[PDB]
């Protein structure tokens, strides 16, 4: 375990080569913010600015509470323990190729789950909503206030112009997402058309647990087709 | 690949084969029939094969011929099952035209019984096998060239010599001591008339047949895999 | 048919070595899941 | 779409050619018909009847490919099989003009 | 006027440059309007001299309808320069091998005057050329560096400042190479590289783009083309404004996006016309290759034991829907006169003829007042019993796939399979599980004689893969044979009266044998039938059944005389008849 | 392979049937409990008969998994139903309505179609339509003809008065389509052991084999059918 | 100015059985049916003169017409903006 | 007896003076090749391939047809798209057909091929039938029978 | 090792060109020792056409196989002796065929004497009688007139005959050259043994 | 319905042609292609409106037809309109001696 990870540790990177050897959290916590955040297309204008880098800075950790590890926390105090997680999974990952662990069987059901109905269309209505709702909504306030002084306008402006900014669209895109259920449009709504060749294709339909993968020339394609010992019962 | 007119597969114009199966032949005109001489031993092959009837030095150079023959065969498949892993060697081959069944065929509609000793019958019945074995390579080539005598193109003269061993054989006085000289040329005949049926046509596309033959085992090959 | 979310699912990368991805959601069923992937690369 | 990619490696008037034809006796290809070509010229005289109508056979036959068909069979076919593997960078074909009221016919059965 | 009959000797490609597609052309397009009435725009690109996709008018071009007329060129004279979509990689490589300022190469011809041709120019390129130096004029070569934000714009960095190579004065480089060069570059004379960079875009024939999608692009293609001024004269350093810059990048793009849409080769929204050629639904694999047919029908397969091997079932509705061309002649007008007058109504009818006279084919609904046929016409008519008919069975893998059996049409119209005699499942591979095949019937005269002289399935008796049979008894008729030729039943010996030895012999169609020997309480045995079947064709077989195993053998008393089979001229007597038989 | 079958076996397709306008639906009339029946039955509906199956050799009809039929059993109603189609068709605008088109104005007439036994533009009910009879007639430019053809040879009958009012508020024909549909002969059958087999023989009822108390076969299946497939569980159930 | 012309062509026959009796005189029929009094080859073709070659009956492969083609090399007569003999027409045009 | 190994080195063995030098027989088919030469590399295809098939497998003059075309240029060439370049480079049409048209028609056309029509994917992309079987020998209308004993 | 089963089969090699060897055979030690002492062996073998024909064996590890302009040294030299110099051999490490300078020198050498042919080859070709090897048919060289005589029975131009590589076993043994004509009695499970003839076209290198 | 890729290589392993003249031809695509034969581009002819001529070498033209597809004429004016000249040798004549 020492040995590769000093070895990782040392070994140098063609991006994040200006923060390899900073001990300086803040220093590094800028640099990523510079690096993954939008909007931030001239990375030395603010740089004069203090509180400029406050915003990134802050910003950068918010984000990095909420996305690392969020099971473990979405909290500063729970970073700790978030690393404590992350150094955890390195174990594992490290033990594996030690051939202590052997991979994990991608085929098993000790590790799957079935999502129907409820979870693919959350997950689904979260992006459709999103695009059809948000979106429409933001450039409405957007172009509203290129219209009026920022100052100026009225409540009933404000609610005229959100009723408005929604007019174009949420029910086509749950009906496409339901009606074709492609994987690339990637969507995770596994929906077939319902035949009724007759009840127990109807039942045995509303009874199916479709992969919905892709799986090229290899091993992979027979290994996953074939009875698993997990799936008896 | 398609066979031209020489019967050689080509590539347009550039060959890909001197002769299409080696010998010629198409494979829905091809039977197994075994070669009677290739497992004996020189006393036995002397007591099946050698005449004993008439004294002459021309049925001791039949018998040379037909010995020659058998330690050719012998010689090239041994070679061959020596250059392979596991395929041995087989008195059973893959022929044009089988001569026992002919020869069975001109004895059971034969007039008589066993025919009385004939021995200028039975020195014009060897000339003529002879005679028609010299001329056999010109199934490939035509009349006209066997009329005019040509000579045989080397190839040519290669391709017709298991079918030349297996008449040899076949006709061999001893065996033929019951057909008459008539019978003889009907024989001969058939013989020539069979194996110019058997040859492989001007321009068969025998790539795709190729191709076909040998991507069917391989479904075979793949669903005894699991094995 | 899903991966199971919160766990570590290591297979090799049959310029990379084995490969961990661990999809951590936060909550319940409908929260939304960040995806981190640890590479173990030939560079060491 | 990518090509998956090896990338591997290697006057529009011709000249006319003269026919040359092979003297009778310098003619090497089989004198029997193939069954293509037995096939070929049965097809053709048949078509040629389709057209044309008229026969040479004693014996009245109702179609086409049975006229054609005995024709063959009683070598009174009026078509010559032009048998041709060769043309010259000099501009000549080589080609065997056989005659199939000569020629052996085929099973064809 | 003649066009003799000709065959395609051979066929040789070349690049298309501007003097190509300006003597190719029909025609110039120079409006952006695509329809002007119901009449296509004229000088647009659907002008009726590129072809027509409508029967409401002509090519002019060509004067022929629809059907006959194959399509013309056009010219779009684009007002800038674009260089050819697919040699973007051979501009690239003559861009680095030849002076940008002079155009005789920079590189040393004598190194690759003995090298094998068709590689020297990439040798060539595979020279740095950086900063190198023209000896015949004494101009510094620059570095010629390939845009990464798309696949057709070229750069020029001289250990400095990147000046653009447009395609105008890429057009001019190409055109200061001397043939010499490219020769000595193992380049045909034909490929100059002044033809890779085009001013007149050939405009593809309304044939290939037809629409009342690619259209779209050409369109908007020919739109920016009238958006570029037509005086552009750029030359190294012109820094064109932004505005004619982007319209000059918006035309190219367009262009390749035209041509090579969505597809990327080892060099470099409807579909292109690329896009069009590959994978199996491409042109080439579907179209080309294989074909949509008509006169052709599918259906289930079933069995029929009453059908010789060499024999279909084809049901009469499809026989009803499938027509054979059977020209009316002296010879035939007796027998043809039947399927004429039969018409629509009753089998076996017919409803076409193609009346030589006025060339054209009419319907027997309307051809009661001709009531008569002459020589030189065609009649199409249904198919009976006794007709040849292509049979086959999607995988083909063999030569067997596809045979030739004899028409047998059952008249009950219950009846919609394909029936066929079991045997006749090996040559297909087909079993009645819900298998189904295809079946079309010859028409022409050629088809037929092919099909029965040589497309017969007695030609595919004898497999050509591996020299054996392939038809033979399967199943129900080897334990037939089996049951029949055995020597004892469990009643005792094997025997039958000649009532019942008749009836074996009732349903084989041959001619039945003569039974008059043989008393009413006469006992018949099994091989006796047999042989009296197999004396018609008589042969000599000697050999063990697959009745007889060595692994059984210790358990069950096997009969003496069933365990080898002989047969002698026809005359079975010994053993059974099984599978090895 | 029963898996698959059963669930692609005819039978009642749907409770509520006749309210529903379904493409290309089968309802077999006659479902029985089987005389060996598993807890799936419990749960869903059977969907077949238990037919008197005799596993002999009759004539060789029924080589290679085939079946051999008693005609009298597919006139009995045995494996019978009905099979339905629809044909819909929405306007294009206001520019298009449903009618007979006049042979004058109508200036794109379908060769040779029927265009006869339309009311209002639609083929009432219990009406036979050939492969040439016009439903659903629609003109358009109101002159130009986009009506429909029947196409299918197989004659149907017409059963469906309604033309709906869809999501962007404009009407459709929805026809629907009944076809008498007994077993005929290549309509595919299976045992609940996976045996497929296609129907190839009609022979009376006096022509089936009879045992010696008069008991007769529905299906004939070949005995060759079993041992290379290793179907017991049919035979056990037999 | 009138002057000789030879001619390369190649004629396609409709009923090969029918032609073939007269080969000759066929031959010649068919060519003053199709260039006698057209413009073809930079010249015009007053009149037909005979045949210096062609060729045997072939039948046509490409094609189930059963019909004939034959090559024909025959000398003709002609009435050879310089001048425009535009082809297929009767008659020659250099305003 | 004898030795079946795992891995080939005809050379080594070749080399070692206690096993007979002759009677090397490799699996490999391009170790048979570069030391025992084509012709010994075609026996070997041809063995590779029967044993492919097995005891079903089809009529030896098929295994010939493979061998006698993956090594008539000297070299064991492949099925795959490569060998039909080094078999026969002047088809465009054929490898067009075969697979990446796109890539071989650039190719074809910045290098000018001419391309002879000959076989069957190269006439029939042309539109013409090919000139095999009931089409490989031209048929002439009799002129002197026709003439004489016919009209 | 290579080294002494080269030492018989090469002698076996020039037995079969049916050529007369010049110098004395040196027994092994010699040889060997001689091989890492000199870096190379010179054998010297005379046609029937009583021309030079020389040999040369190269050490794995020897002076002339390591860089370029020692290898065009020795071979200089060597061409500037006075002899009819027919044909010149190389025989090199297998790995040594891929060593591009190498091949560039006897390129460049065989461009400035072009009357004669240069040749370089690895080990296998010599380390046994290869004629005498099962797997491999028996090849022979048709003479010109003959090889032509067949090509005008059968219509054939040279280059539509199957192409043998001048690298092949056999027919550097045989000795045969671009443009020669090679008959093989190949075996054959169809017919017994088939003839074919193959045009022999310039050696890999 | 159609006759693919392994129904073609079938027939032409049978040796068929004119089977599959007629079903591809005769019965899918069928179209006569006319050939300049001095220019090897594709031409212009019509019988009714006497018509003769190809725009490539105009007065020089000596067309010929050729029996095609029209697959494969879409196929070349696609690969025309590729900027590749796709231009046809024909087959030569053949005359007898005199
Ligand atoms: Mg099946
Ligand atoms: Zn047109
Ligand atoms: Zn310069
Ligand atoms: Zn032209």
């Amino acid at each position: 375990m020492i040995e590769i990870l000093e070895k990782s540790i040392h070994v140098l990177d063609p991006i994040f080569q200006p923060v390899q050897h900073e001990l300086n959290r803040e220093k590094i916590i800028q640099f990523l913010s510079e690096k993954v955040s939008k909007f931030v297309s001239n990375p030395s204008a603010y740089k004069s600015d203090e509180n400029a880098v406050q915003y990134l800075n802050e910003r950068q950790l918010t984000i990095l509470d909420k996305i690392l590890l969020p099971h473990m926390g979405q909290t500063a105090d729970t970073r700790v323990r978030k690393l404590r997680f992350l150094g955890l999974l390195i174990h594992k990952i490290l033990l594996v190729i030690m051939n202590v662990f052997p991979p994990t069987d991608r085929d098993s059901y000790r590790t799957k789950r079935v999502h129907g109905s409820g979870v693919s269309l959350a997950k689904a209505f979260k992006a459709i909503f999103n695009t059809s709702v948000i979106a429409p909504i933001i450039n409405g306030f957007k172009e509203l206030l290129k219209q009026t002084a920022f100052e100026e306008l009225t409540q009933r402006n404000i609610i005229e112009a959100f009723s408005a900014a929604l007019s174009k669209d949420l029910n086509r895109s749950m009906e496409q997402s339901i009606i074709s259920g492609n994987k690339t449009i990637v969507n995770r709504v596994s929906t077939q058309s319902l035949e009724r060749k007759n009840l127990l294709n109807t039942i045995s339909a509303l009874r199916t647990v479709n992969t919905h993968n892709a799986s090229k020339q290899t091993e992979r394609a027979d290994m996953m087709r074939r009875v698993h010992a997990s799936y008896p019962g | 690949c398609i066979v031209d007119y020489y019967r050689r597969v080509s590539i347009d114009t550039r060959l890909v084969q001197q002769l299409y199966g080696e010998d010629g032949l198409d494979a829905r005109q091809l039977e197994t029939v075994r070669f009677e001489t290739i497992m004996l031993s020189d006393q036995e092959l002397e007591d099946k094969f050698k005449y004993t009837g008439i004294q002459s030095p021309l049925f001791e150079e039949e018998f040379s011929r037909l010995k020659k023959d058998r330690d050719k065969y012998r010689q090239i498949f041994l070679n061959v099952e020596n250059f392979n892993f596991s395929q041995l060697l087989t008195d059973v081959r893959q022929v044009p035209v089988n001569v026992a069944s002919i020869v069975k065929n001109i004895l059971l509609s034969s007039t008589s019984g066993v025919l009385p000793f004939d021995e200028k019958s039975i020195l014009q019945k060897y000339a003529m096998v002879k005679t028609f074995c010299k001329n056999l390579p010109y199934v490939f080539i035509n009349n006209i060239q066997e009329r005019l005598q040509t000579p045989i193109p080397v190839y040519l003269k290669r391709a017709a010599s298991l079918m030349r061993m297996l008449i040899r054989i076949e006709l061999a006085t001893v065996k033929t001591l019951n057909i008459t000289c008539e019978q003889m040329s009907a024989i001969l005949d058939l013989i020539r008339l069979q194996y110019t049926q058997s040859l492989i046509n001007y321009g068969e596309a025998v790539g795709i047949l190729a191709a076909q033959s040998v991507s069917e085992p391989l479904t075979q090959y793949m669903l005894d895999s699991h094995h | 048919e899903n991966i199971r979310f919160n766990t570590l699912h290591i297979h090799y990368h049959t310029n990379e070595i084995i490969r961990g991805e661990f999809i951590s959601q936060p909550g319940g069923a409908f929260e939304n899941s960040s995806q981190i992937i640890i590479r173990y690369m030939t560079t060491g | 779409y990518v090509e998956t990619e090896e990338e591997n490696l290697v006057f529009v008037q011709a000249s006319s050619q003269t026919l040359v034809i092979i003297p009778d006796n310098e003619r090497i290809t089989s004198n029997v018909l193939t069954t293509f070509e037995a096939t070929r010229l049965v097809a053709v005289r048949a078509q040629q009847l389709a057209i044309n109508g008229s026969t040479m056979l004693k014996k009245k036959y109702s179609s086409p490919i049975d006229i054609a068909k005995q024709e063959l069979f009683n070598r009174k076919i009026p078509l010559l099989v032009m048998r041709c593997i060769k043309v010259t960078p000099e501009g000549q074909k080589i080609v065997e003009i056989w005659n199939p009221r000569e020629m052996g016919i085929p099973l064809l059965d | 006027m003649e066009a003799g009959y000709a065959e395609i000797a051979a066929v040789q490609f070349n690049i298309a440059g501007d003097n190509d597609h300006k003597r190719q052309g029909v025609m110039e397009v120079t409006i952006s309007n695509l329809f002007e009435g119901t009449l296509p725009a004229e000088g647009g690109i659907y002008d009726a001299r590129m072809g027509t996709t409508d029967h409401h008018y002509k090519c002019i071009t060509c004067s022929h309808q629809r059907k006959q007329c194959m399509g013309h060129p056009g010219i779009l004279q684009m007002h800038a320069p674009v260089l050819q979509p697919l040699f973007i990689a051979e501009i690239r490589r003559w861009l680095r091998v030849i002076c940008l300022n002079c155009g005789a190469p920079i590189v040393d011809l004598k190194r690759y005057e003995h090298l094998i041709r068709p590689k020297r120019l990439i040798e060539a390129a595979s020279s740095q050329t950086e900063g190198k130096q023209c000896y015949v004029c004494k101009a510094v070569h620059p570095k010629i560096v390939k845009d990464s934000e798309d696949y057709f714009t070229f750069w020029a960095d001289q250990q400095g400042k990147i000046d653009k190579l447009y395609p105008q004065i890429i057009r001019e480089i190409f055109s200061r190479v001397t043939y010499d060069t490219v020769v000595k570059l193992g380049r045909s004379k034909n490929s100059h590289p002044e033809k890779l960079v085009l001013k007149a875009i050939q405009i593809p024939p309304i044939s290939i783009r037809p629409g009342i999608d690619i259209n779209n692009v050409i369109q908007y293609l020919v739109r920016k083309n009238l958006l570029i001024p037509k005086d552009l004269q750029i030359v190294r350093g012109q820094k064109i404004p932004l505005n004619i810059d982007r319209n000059l990048q918006t035309i190219q793009q367009l262009y390749y996006n035209f041509l090579l849409d969505s597809v990327s080769t080892t060099a470099t929204p409807a579909p292109s016309i690329m896009r069009r050629l590959p994978r199996k639904e491409g042109r080439i694999r579907k179209s080309l290759l294989g074909s949509q047919v008509w006169s052709i029908s599918r259906s289930t397969i079933c069995g029929n034991s009453d059908l010789h091997l060499d024999e279909v079932g084809y049901p009469i509705s499809f026989a009803r829907t499938l027509q054979v061309a059977e020209t009316v002649q002296h010879y035939n007008i007796n027998r043809l006169m039947p399927y004429f007058l039969n018409g629509k109504r009753q089998y076996p009818g017919c409803s076409r003829v193609y009346k030589q006279i006025t060339q054209s084919v009419h319907d027997i609904e309307g051809l009661k007042q001709d009531f008569r046929l002459e020589v030189g016409d065609i009649l199409y008519r249904d198919v009976v019993t006794g007709d040849v008919a292509f049979f086959n069975r999607q995988p083909s893998l063999e030569r067997s796939s596809i045979g030739v059996h004899r028409i047998v049409v059952l008249e009950n119209p219950k009846i919609s399979t394909f029936q066929m005699n079991v045997s006749a499942c090996a040559w297909y591979n087909a079993d009645f599980d819900g298998d189904q095949m295809n079946l079309w019937v010859p028409w022409s005269v050629m088809s037929r004689v092919e099909a029965e002289l040589l497309c017969s399935v007695r030609n595919w008796f004898i497999s050509t893969k591996s020299s054996g049979p392939v038809n033979g008894q399967v199943q129900d008729s080897t334990v037939g044979s089996f049951l029949l030729t055995r020597t004892n039943t469990p009643m005792g010996k094997n025997v039958m009266n000649k009532l019942h030895a008749m009836g074996l012999f009732q349903t084989t169609q041959t001619d039945p044998p003569c039974f008059a020997n043989y008393s009413p309480t006469d006992l018949l045995d099994g091989k006796s039938v047999v042989s009296m079947l197999l004396r018609q064709t008589p042969i000599n077989y000697q050999r063990a059944p697959t009745w007889y195993s060595e692994v059984y053998a210790p358990y069950m008393h096997y009969n003496k005389q069933d365990i080898s089979t002989q047969i002698r001229n026809g005359e079975l007597i010994e053993g059974v008849l099984d599978k090895k038989a | 392979y029963e898996t698959n079958q059963g669930r692609q076996t005819g039978g009642w397709y749907c409770f509520s049937w006749p309210y529903r306008v379904d493409m290309n639906r089968f309802f077999q009339f006659y479902n029985e409990m089987p005389l060996v029946k598993t807890i799936a039955h419990n749960y869903v509906i059977p969907n077949g008969l238990n037919t008197i199956v005799a596993y002999m050799i009759y004539g060789g009809y029924n080589q290679e998994d085939s079946v051999i039929v008693s005609q009298s059993f597919i006139d009995r109603g045995g494996f019978a139903g009905t099979f339905y189609r629809e044909e819909k068709v929405e306007l294009e605008s206001d520019i298009e309505s449903f009618g007979k088109p006049d042979p004058l104005i109508t200036k794109n007439l379908k060769p040779g179609a029927n265009y006869e036994k339309l009311v209002d533009g639609f083929v009432p009910v219990g009406t036979v339509v050939k492969k040439g009879d016009i439903i659903i007639g629609k003109v358009a430019k109101i002159y130009i003809d986009r009506s429909v053809m029947y196409g299918f040879d197989e004659p149907a009958v017409v059963d469906a008065v309604m033309r709906p009012h869809g999501p962007n508020d404009e009407i459709f024909g929805l026809m629907r389509l009944r076809y008498e549909r007994n077993l005929n002969i290549g309509d595919k059958m299976s045992s609940r052991s996976g045996n497929k087999g296609i129907a190839a023989l009609a022979l009376p009822t006096s022509d089936m084999p009879f045992t010696e108390d008069g008991l007769q076969p529905d299906l004939i299946v070949n005995p060759h059918s079993h041992p290379s497939r290793m179907t017991n569980g049919q035979m056990i159930e037999t | 100015m009138i002057d000789q012309k030879i001619f390369e062509t190649t004629l396609n026959i409709d009923d090969p059985t029918n032609f073939c009796t007269n080969v000759e005189a066929h031959l010649l029929k068919e060519l003053e049916n199709i260039y006698v009094g057209k413009c073809f080859k930079n010249s015009f073709i007053l009149n037909i003169t005979g045949v210096i070659q062609r060729s045997p009956c072939f039948i046509m492969r490409t094609n189930n017409s059963g019909r004939g083609y034959m090559h024909v090399r025959f000398s003709a007569v002609v009435s050879y903006s310089s001048v425009y003999y535009i082809p297929g027409r009767q008659q020659a045009s250099a305003t | 007896y004898a030795i079946k190994t795992n891995g080939t080195n005809i050379f080594g063995a070749m080399l070692d003076d206690n096993i007979d030098p002759y009677t090397i027989v490799s699996s490999s088919i391009g170790d048979t090749m570069e030391l025992y030469g084509i012709e010994a590399a075609r026996q070997k295809i041809i063995s590779e391939i029967r044993t492919v098939m097995g005891d079903k497998g089809p009529n030896h003059r098929h295994l010939l047809m493979y061998a006698d075309l993956m090594t008539r240029t000297g070299q064991v060439t492949s099925l795959e798209k490569a060998g039909l370049n080094a078999r026969e480079p002047s088809n465009v049409l054929l490898r067009m057909a075969l697979s990446s048209p796109v890539q071989v028609l650039t190719d074809a056309a910045v290098d000018s091929a001419v391309n002879p029509i000959y076989g069957i994917a190269a006439p029939t992309l042309m539109g013409s039938v090919p000139r095999i079987g009931t089409m490989y020998s031209d048929i002439i209308m009799d002129e002197k029978y026709i003439t004489e004993n016919y009209k | 090792m290579a080294m002494q089963k080269l030492f018989t089969y090469i002698y076996e090699f020039i037995e079969y060109r049916k050529m007369v060897l010049l110098e004395e055979k040196v027994p092994y030690d010699k040889f060997v020792q001689m091989v890492l002492n000199t870096g190379f062996f010179r054998i010297n073998a005379e046609t029937l056409n009583h021309g030079i024909v020389s040999v040369f064996i190269f050490g794995a590890n020897g002076k002339y196989v390591h860089h370029g302009g020692d290898m065009r040294t020795l071979l200089t030299n060597t061409l500037n002796e006075k002899k009819h110099y027919e044909e010149l051999i190389l025989i090199v490490d297998k790995p040594v065929l891929s060593k591009k300078n190498i091949l560039d020198i006897i390129v460049e050498q065989r461009a400035a004497n072009p009357t004669i042919v240069i040749n370089i080859y690895p080990y296998h070709l010599f380390c046994i009688n290869i004629p005498k090897v099962s797997a491999i048919p028996k090849h022979k060289l048709i003479t010109q007139e003959e090889a032509q005589e067949f090509l005008g029975r059968e219509y054939l131009q040279p280059q539509d005959l199957m192409q043998i590589s001048a690298s092949d076993p056999p027919v550097v043994w045989l000795g045969g050259r671009p443009g020669d004509f090679v008959q093989i009695e190949r075996p054959s499970e169809t017919a017994m043994h088939a003839v074919v003839i193959r045009f022999i076209t310039k050696s890999k290198i | 319905l159609r006759l693919g890729e392994m129904e073609h290589w079938v027939l032409t392993a049978q040796g068929a042609m004119q089977t599959i003249i007629e079903k591809s031809h005769d019965d899918s695509d069928g179209c006569i292609s006319y050939i300049c034969r001095n220019c090897g581009e594709p031409a212009i002819y019509n019988a009714s409106h006497p018509i003769y001529k190809c725009m490539n070498c105009d007065v020089q033209a000596d067309i010929g037809m050729v029996d095609s597809r029209r697959s494969s004429i879409v196929f070349q004016h696609e690969m025309r309109a590729a900027n590749v000249n796709i231009t046809s040798v024909l087959s030569p004549r053949v005359f007898q001696p005199a």
